[PDB]
């Protein structure tokens, strides 16, 4: 049960216990994982009073590829236990790409304790600093919306389902934030473009008590106060005469905003009348909901254009940065979130891993062995290796960060990176330009409608016979099934390949399937990428996603506003 | 060769044999008429007559738990059971008690019994396996970095998932895809793929079990 | 230093404390009051709630065969209750085994209950110490040849004697008479001779809780 005293002087309690915590959660995790086959090749059985020592000296760090194949195999049919234990619930896929190729990587309940208590301790440092009223709202433009089942029939997908499909998240959560403006299903609902509008639409709602808006990424922010500035007459004629526009066609969201609507004249008036006073939009974010203390977002890094605009979004509201870290195993949290965004400092937490940091001054690269959390020289730039709980053991997730301070008895930590830059041969192509080209042709289409494509990736299912490639599409707006079969037809015509063909035409593979999905997907996906705790260099995202990717893959199917086989064929 | 006093649908007596054959020894196996129980049975184990019991040199060890830490200890040289600390072989020891005790205890009524109790034993059912899940932390086997003691106390159990699959009215997956299929890679090892009894055997006797009394 | 959770009355407990005096281990006691169990009992075992509990380097170790196993593995060097045989090991957990059964059920039944159910644990117990009397046959340790793992296991069970005899006014002596002085034969070592309250009070517990069920 929350209180912000007690929790806060925990946490100064278990900051002051770092190495003691850092080694115990290695102990609970040795103990809990003792028989992971890696760890048989390893030599290693737990206890021992060398056990940190035995860690760092007996088994050697772990990249992607070399991961890949037994996740790949805890995946497909083959319910397996590898390089973690259980069958993980979900599974994951990180920034760049493994070899090009996509990456697998394990789930766990741990994650949503790790998450519960580190929201419960980031919103007590915030509310710290940032009060909020208890009969108050939040606007969260949150979307976990897409739940299916991986080849194997062991679910397979984002940080953002899991945590909002979990059976503790309502309850995890409605004490220490405040109660969400949309319902659970325009939050799930099948289309998360129109629940974008909606969202927009439920979050202004009932401003006057709204505590802060949310979105994960500034640029996040970004998108749905541009896309405010996409939709609002559309908005205050759909509130107006209590009739919700045509342009959303899901029934489930549909059948429950109608359930709450009715025709108000006088509304349209007021908001129509102060919009107009922004001088084009400067800082709307105040005026909106006029009480909201802060702007929550991440900031920094691949973020750092895009705070201006989110400035330029939120005016004069101070702008609060988020936590740091991921289910593949979080790192750190934000003790002072007052601080200003080109400064922007977050405290690690200790039980959430056992991490050690590869220093890169010798020149680039150079070689020396990984130190001690505390170890770490302040000022210096270290890459991050992180064992957990996640799957993930002795890593090389390839990225650097800062330390600039200390917390007490633990570092304060600083990123300036973009992309986690290791590239190879990729697998899931199609030469990216070709994919790139596809969705560019395709969306030409789409783009007759006064609306230009956004974001997009692709997948390769073994389970169906002959395996059908998805695409799909992050887009501006809404549009009826024509074009878009028009446009899946279109990605088939685009990959201009000799190969493509001789298969797709001769039958060995599937009608390539244009599941076009809702606008924010990949938006979620870079929101939960700079967010994993290692270091910013993570947004080289993945254009198409075989057994082993896994992000993109729970967003990929229930919100699946269309989902069509091409007509020709 | 070791003479293995087991028993068709005996769960414990799948524990031996899944046992000696992952280790790596050659040995025989004895079913038996408990109606008409043989006199190596009768003189082996007299009092309590159950199985399993494998005569090794002349020397019968009754007993699944028993027979599997005495397949480790008499021939300890390749695949061990138990971790090398003490602690380790506790927590094996720990928990291999414990599927032996609540577990068996409740999943015995989930294929045994009516009314009240098989609900109580359905209950018991998922409280008991969150435990040993929750436990689990995310471990891919129990005993040791490969097959485990704990781990071949619960392995057998893997033929009765579908029967609590159906008779229990639950799905011991979808709830905890976990555990069962934690089986299903066990399944890959030749240990459980030739030692446990087909799925639809166990299921069918067990509601058979359930017609011969009331 | 080790620490114990104990009970006075626990021949549980016991097994726990015989087994570390017998080895030749320093260590702290404390009483339970089972109605308020500890912060570090809690801890210890979250749901049984139940001792011996032994905690070295800050695990709890669980369960009295466990903890007495605990035992021989935690000083491996100077006082085993083990054979060097793996048979011998089996044997003994083995009887062990048969001291938790229709044993301590047994004599629960005859302190616990009375008429219907306590002719049927009375006649349980006899036949008990009479299997227990044949296994014995000359051995002056059924664990070995010395001080063994079951000599620590079932000792324990002979100050409840005074109970037993009373409550079911019996004389367990003249039907099987060398597992009552076999066992205040092993009154003798020191492991027990401290470790285990006394007897009069031990009835005086089945006084009372016999005093408050009827
Ligand atoms: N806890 C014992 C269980 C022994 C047991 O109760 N066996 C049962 C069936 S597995 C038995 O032999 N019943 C005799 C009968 O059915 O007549 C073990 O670990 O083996
Ligand atoms: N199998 C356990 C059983 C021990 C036992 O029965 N302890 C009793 C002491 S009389 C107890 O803790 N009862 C507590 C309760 O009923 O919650 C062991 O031998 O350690
Ligand atoms: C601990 C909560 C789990 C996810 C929290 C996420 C949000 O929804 C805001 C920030 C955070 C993204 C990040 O910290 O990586
Ligand atoms: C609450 C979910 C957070 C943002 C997670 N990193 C995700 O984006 O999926
Ligand atoms: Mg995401």
């Amino acid at each position: 049960t929350f209180d912000m005293n007690r929790v806060i002087d925990e946490f100064d309690e278990m900051t002051r216990n770092a190495h003691q915590v850092q080694k115990q959660t290695l102990k609970e995790i040795l103990l809990k994982n003792q028989s992971a086959i890696y760890l048989q090749n390893c030599g290693l059985n737990g206890n021992a009073t060398d056990p940190e020592e035995a860690f760092k000296s007996m088994v050697p760090l772990v990249t992607d590829v070399e991961l890949e194949p037994y996740i790949k195999r805890m995946v497909d049919g083959d319910t397996s236990p590898i390089l973690t234990g259980h069958p993980v619930p979900a599974i994951s896929l990180s920034s760049g790409t493994s070899q090009g190729r996509p990456k697998f990587i394990p789930f766990t309940d741990e994650l949503m304790e790790n998450t519960l208590q580190l929201f419960r301790t980031a919103f007590a440092f915030r509310n710290r600093d940032f009060p909020i009223d208890d009969n108050g709202k939040a606007l969260q433009f949150i979307f976990s919306s897409k739940q299916y089942i991986s080849t194997g029939g062991v679910p397979v997908g984002t940080a953002t389902t899991n945590v909002y499909r979990n059976p503790n998240f309502k309850a995890g959560m409605k004490s220490i934030t405040s109660p969400s403006c949309s319902p659970d299903e325009v939050i799930f609902s099948p289309d998360v473009h129109q629940a974008l509008y909606c969202h927009l639409l439920s979050g202004i709602l009932f401003r006057d008590q709204v505590q802060y808006v949310f979105a994960v990424f500034a640029h996040g922010l970004v998108h749905a106060f541009r896309t405010f500035e996409q939709v609002w007459e559309e908005i205050v004629t759909d509130i107006k005469d209590g009739v919700l526009s045509n342009r959303i066609t899901v029934p489930s969201v549909r059948t429950a905003m109608s359930k709450l609507l009715t025709p108000n004249p006088e509304l349209a008036e007021t908001i129509r009348t102060k919009c107009m006073s922004l001088s084009n939009w400067y800082g709307l974010i105040p005026a909106l909901f006029p009480n909201a203390k802060y702007v929550y977002g991440i900031m920094t890094g691949s973020m750092e254009p895009y705070v201006p605009k989110l400035r330029h979004y939120a005016g004069d509201l101070p702008l609060v940065s988020h936590d740091y870290g991921s289910s593949e195993g979080w790192i750190a949290a934000n003790v002072t979130p007052r601080l200003s965004p080109e400064e922007a400092t977050f405290a690690v937490i200790p039980n959430l891993g056992y991490f050690e940091f590869l220093p890169v001054s010798e020149t680039g690269e150079g070689e020396e062995k990984p130190v001690g959390l505390t170890q770490v020289k302040i000022g210096e730039e270290y890459e991050v290796v992180i064992t957990n709980y996640a799957g993930l053991y002795r890593y090389r997730l390839g990225d650097v960060v800062k330390v600039i301070g200390f917390y007490n008895n633990t570092p304060q930590l600083k990123f300036i990176c973009r992309r986690n830059l290791i590239l190879s041969i990729n697998i899931d192509k199609n030469t990216e330009r070709d994919l790139q080209l596809s969705v560019e042709s395709a969306a030409k289409r789409l783009s007759e409608e006064k609306i230009e494509v956004i974001d997009f990736s692709s997948y390769i299912d073994v389970s169906t016979d002959p395996g059908h490639y998805a695409i799909f599409w992050e887009i501006s707006g809404e549009t009826n099934e024509d074009v878009l079969q028009d446009c899946c037809n279109c990605l088939d015509r685009a990959f201009i390949d000799a190969g493509y063909v001789s298969s797709r035409k001769c039958k060995t593979i599937g009608a390539l399937e244009l599941r076009v999905v809702a606008k924010g997907t990949f938006r979620k996906i870079q929101e939960h990428f700079l967010g994993l705790g290692s270091s910013a260099g993570q947004f080289k995202m993945p254009r198409c996603v075989k057994p082993s990717n896994a992000k993109v893959l729970q967003i990929l199917c229930e919100n699946v506003v269309s989902s069509y086989f091409s007509t020709a064929f | 060769l070791p003479i293995l006093l087991d028993y068709w649908p005996s769960m414990f007596g799948m524990r031996a044999r899944v046992a000696l054959r992952e280790k790596g020894v050659e040995f025989e196996y004895r079913e038996e008429d408990f109606s008409n129980k043989s006199p190596l049975l009768l003189q082996s184990n007299p009092i309590h007559k159950k199985i399993p019991v494998l005569v090794h040199n002349g020397k019968p060890v009754c007993e699944s738990l028993n027979v599997v830490q005495y397949v480790d200890e008499a021939w300890p040289e390749k695949n061990p059971f138990f971790p090398s600390d003490p602690y380790g072989r506790a927590q094996a020891r720990f928990w291999a008690d414990f599927v032996d005790k609540k577990f068996t205890d409740a999943q015995f009524k989930v294929w045994g019994k009516k009314g009240e109790e098989q609900e109580a034993g359905k209950k018991e059912f998922i409280e008991a396996v969150k435990i040993l899940e929750s436990e689990l932390g995310d471990k891919p086997y129990f005993g040791g970095d490969s097959f485990g003691y704990v781990d071949i106390s619960l392995i057998t159990f893997s033929s009765w998932f579908q029967a609590y699959e159906k008779f229990g009215n639950f799905s011991i997956e979808s709830e905890s895809p976990k555990l069962i299929a934690w089986a299903k890679r066990c399944m890959e090892k030749e240990s459980v793929s030739k030692s446990l009894p087909d799925s639809e055997k166990i299921v069918a006797y067990a509601a058979e079990y359930r017609k011969n009394n009331l």
